[PDB]
């Protein structure tokens, strides 16, 4: 249930 | 951006037995985890607000994001804390 | 007391999000209590591994083990590797 939000947060932290 | 380490450490100390100890790097780790928790929930709420064409993240958006992402047990204590906070 | 947590710091963290425009007054208050609940549960779950290793000092690796074992902590995968 967290997977898609996790993927998105990884992209946000990279910036 | 992190919550103050002394506040994080106090909450941690209250969780463990009285004779336990917490290493400084464990306190720093939890400090990092808390900030990621706030950002993780906020990201879910902000995407929903954007899709629904609203400009303000409200309390219901935060609580709904928590419920969706596996933190539904937080909803009732948070509502009670906020209500008592407002009284 | 949860009221000691600085609401401005919580708001600052939220505002790092690229899609946050305006934040309601109640949102940081809710996160203050949530932060206390989360820290407490994460610490207790890590302490399981402290005691399982015959230690009395909670260490970073104990938190890492707790994160892997609980689905609710999946989102910390990159924070504590």
């Amino acid at each position: 249930k967290q997977l898609h939000r996790i993927l998105k947060r990884r992209q946000a932290r990279a910036k | 951006i992190y919550l103050p380490i002394a506040n994080v450490a106090r909450i941690m100390k209250n969780a463990i037995p009285q004779t336990g100890k917490i290493a400084k790097d464990a306190k720093e780790c939890v400090q990092e985890c808390v900030s990621e928790f706030i950002s993780f929930i906020t990201s879910e709420a902000s995407e929903r607000c954007h899709q629904e064409k609203r400009k303000t993240i409200n309390g219901e958006d935060i609580l709904f994001a928590m419920s969706t992402l596996g933190f539904d047990s937080y909803v009732e204590p948070l509502k009670l804390y906020l209500q008592k906070f407002r009284e | 007391r949860v009221q000691e947590l600085p609401l401005a710091r919580i708001k600052k963290i939220m505002k790092l999000d690229e899609d946050v425009k305006m934040i309601s007054a109640e949102a940081p208050v809710l996160f203050a209590k949530a932060a206390q609940i989360f820290i407490t549960e994460l610490t207790l779950r890590a302490w399981i591994h402290t005691e399982d290793n015959k230690r009395r000092t909670l260490q970073r690796n104990d938190i890492a083990m707790a994160i892997t074992k609980f689905d609710q902590f999946d989102f910390l995968i990159d924070i504590v590797p």
